[PDB]
C-alpha cells in the first residue's frame, strides 16, 4: 500500500489512513522526513471529532476528515516543500503501536512534462545465455518518471503467483528517474509470455501498467 | 525527551547476530521502549517491546538488553537473515500504553546482511539489446568486487552496475548504457583475476 502523492506549493494535500481499525478512538498523524526521527505532528479523537495538534503548530494547517465511519483522511493546506515526506497514520493494539502503509508527499513547483509515467523499455534474452544455461533471462527497464516511488514485479500471462525476479536501485536521470527490473525463467517456461506490472502514481489512468514480454519463438538459420 | 542511535549502519554476515544500540532521556517514572522496522518500500514495522518494571525482552531472534541505570536498550537481531537487511528505529513511550500517547523515535540504524564466505566463482557475461541500449547481464559470482567494461568508441550514456545477491547465496549483476555503435557493443568483466568476455560465450 506504499502510494506517493505529488502537489505544487501553496495547494492542499490528501493522505488516506492504509490501517483496518475496529473501535478507535483516537488516530495519530506521523511525519517521517529522509536523515530526521519519525515525529507525530497531531491526532484525531474519534469520539469528538477533533484534532488534537502538537505545541507549534498552525490551526488550519492539518485537518482529520471523516469521509466514512472508521476511514479517515489527512488534509494538508499551504504546502510547502519541507511538507514532503513520509506519513503514517497509527494506533494502540491490536498494547503495542501499529502504523500505516506510510504515503511519500512529494511538494514540487518543478515544471514536468505532462507524461511523467514510468516509460518502459523491454529487453529479450540473448542466444548465448538460453543455448548454454536452458533459462532466459528478460529485463524491463522504465525511464523518465516521477516521482521515485515505484513498485515493480512479475507475473505469468494466466497466473496471479507472483515470480522471483530482481531489480537495481532507482537512480536519478536530470530532473526523472529510472529503473530496472529482471527475471530469470527456466528453458520449459520460455515458451509461456511473461508480464511486468508497474504501480507508479502517475501512470495512466492511475492503473498499474502491464508490459507484456512475448514468448521466445524458435527460427532456423538459413 | 530524547532517544539517540548513534550508529548509522552496520554489517554482518548470515547466521551471524547484530546488536543495534539505543540511549534515551525522560523524565517519566514508569515507560515502555518499542522497536521497529522500517522497509526500503517505507512500512513500518513492530519487532519487540521493553518495559521499565519488565526483565529483558525476546521474541523470536529479537532480544532487548535493558539497563535503567544507564538508559540503554540495545536490540539484538540473531541467526541473521538477508530480508533482515532494513533500517531499525528505537522508540520511546510518552510514557506508553494509553491510546492518546505518542512515541519519540530514534533516528534509526541501517542494517546490511552479508552473504556468507564461500568459494569464488567464476561468472557468465551476457548481453541484450534494445535499440540503442544495451544491458550486460553477470551471472553467479563470488566475490562482489567487479569491474565491468561495455566496449564501444560512442558512448551515449552508462548507468551505474546493479549488484544483487543471487538466491544461491552469491552476486548477479547489470550494467546499462546507450550507444551509438550498439550492435556491436560487447561485454567484458574483470572478476578474480581473470577476464571474461561476453563473446566467450558466443
Ligand atoms: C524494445 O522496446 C520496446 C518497448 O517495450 C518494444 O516495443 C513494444 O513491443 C510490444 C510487444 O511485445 C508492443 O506491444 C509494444 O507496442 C511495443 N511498444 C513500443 C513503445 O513500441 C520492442 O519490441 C523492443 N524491441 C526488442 C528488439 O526487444
Ligand atoms: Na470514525
Ligand atoms: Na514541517
Amino acid at each position: 500500500g506504499t502510494k506517493s502523492v505529488t502537489r505544487p506549493t501553496r495547494s492542499s494535500a490528501e493522505i488516506t489512513c492504509d490501517l483496518t481499525v475496529i473501535n478507535a478512538f483516537y488516530i495519530h498523524w506521523y511525519l517521517h522526513q529522509e536523515g530526521k526521527a519519525p515525529q507525530r505532528l497531531l491526532y484525531y479523537d474519534v469520539s469528538n471529532s477533533k484534532d488534537v495538534l502538537e505545541s507549534g503548530l498552525s490551526p488550519g494547517k492539518y485537518y482529520t476528515h471523516t469521509p466514512r465511519r472508521w476511514s479517515w483522511i489527512l488534509i494538508l493546506r499551504n504546502l510547502i516543500e519541507n511538507d514532503s515526506g513520509v506519513y503514517y497514520c497509527a494506533t494502540w493494539d491490536r498494547y503495542k503501536k501499529l502504523f500505516g502503509s506510510g504515503t511519500t508527499l512529494v511538494v514540487t513547483d518543478k515544471q514536468l512534462d505532462a507524461d511523467v509515467s514510468p516509460k518502459p523499455t523491454i529487453f529479450l534474452p540473448s542466444i548465448a545465455e538460453t543455448k548454454l544455461q536452458k533459462a532466459g533471462t528478460y529485463l524491463c527497464l522504465l525511464e523518465k518518471f516521477f516521482p521515485d516511488v515505484i513498485k515493480i514485479h512479475w507475473q505469468e500471462k494466466k497466473s496471479n503467483t507472483i515470480l522471483g525476479s530482481q531489480e537495481g536501485n532507482t537512480m536519478k536521470t536530470n530532473d526523472t528517474y529510472m529503473k530496472f527490473s529482471w527475471l530469470t525463467v527456466p528453458e520449459e517456461s520460455l515458451d509461456k509470455e511473461h508480464r511486468c506490472i508497474v504501480r507508479h502514481e502517475n501512470n495512466k489512468n492511475g492503473v498499474d501498467q502491464e508490459i507484456i514480454f512475448p514468448p521466445i519463438k524458435t527460427d532456423v538459420i538459413t | 525527551q530524547k532517544v539517540t542511535q548513534a550508529q548509522s549502519s552496520v554489517s554482518m554476515p548470515v547466521r551471524k547476530a547484530v546488536t543495534l544500540n539505543c540511549l534515551y532521556e525522560t523524565s517519566w517514572w514508569s515507560y515502555y521502549i518499542f522497536w521497529y522496522k522500517q522497509l526500503p518500500s517505507k512500512e513500518m514495522i513492530f519487532l519487540i517491546r521493553q518495559g521499565s518494571d519488565e526483565q529483558n525482552a525476546k521474541s523470536g531472534r529479537y532480544s532487548v538488553n535493558f539497563k535503567k541505570a544507564a538508559k540503554s536498550v540495545a536490540l539484538t537481531i540473531s541467526a541473521l537473515q538477508l530480508e533482515d537487511s532494513a533500517k531499525y528505529f528505537c522508540a520511546l513511550g510518552d510514557p506508553g500504553g494509553l491510546n492518546t500517547d505518542k512515541l519519540i523515535f530514534g533516528k534509526g540504524t541501517r542494517v546490511t546482511v552479508e552473504p556468507r564466505s564461500q568459494p569464488h566463482t567464476k561468472p557468465s557475461v551476457f548481453v541484450m539489446k534494445n535499440g540503442t541500449n544495451v544491458a550486460c547481464l553477470v551471472k553467479e559470482f563470488y566475490p562482489k568486487d567487479i569491474r565491468i567494461n561495455l566496449v564501444s568508441s560512442k558512448k551515449i550514456t552508462e548507468f551505474d552496475p546493479a549488484i544483487v545477491i543471487s538466491p544461491s547465496g552469491k552476486y548477479n549483476a547489470v550494467k546499462l548504457g546507450k550507444y551509438e555503435d550498439s550492435n556491436s557493443v560487447t561485454c567484458s568483466v574483470q572478476h578474480d583475476n581473470k577476464t571474461v568476455h561476453s563473446t566467450d560465450f558466443e
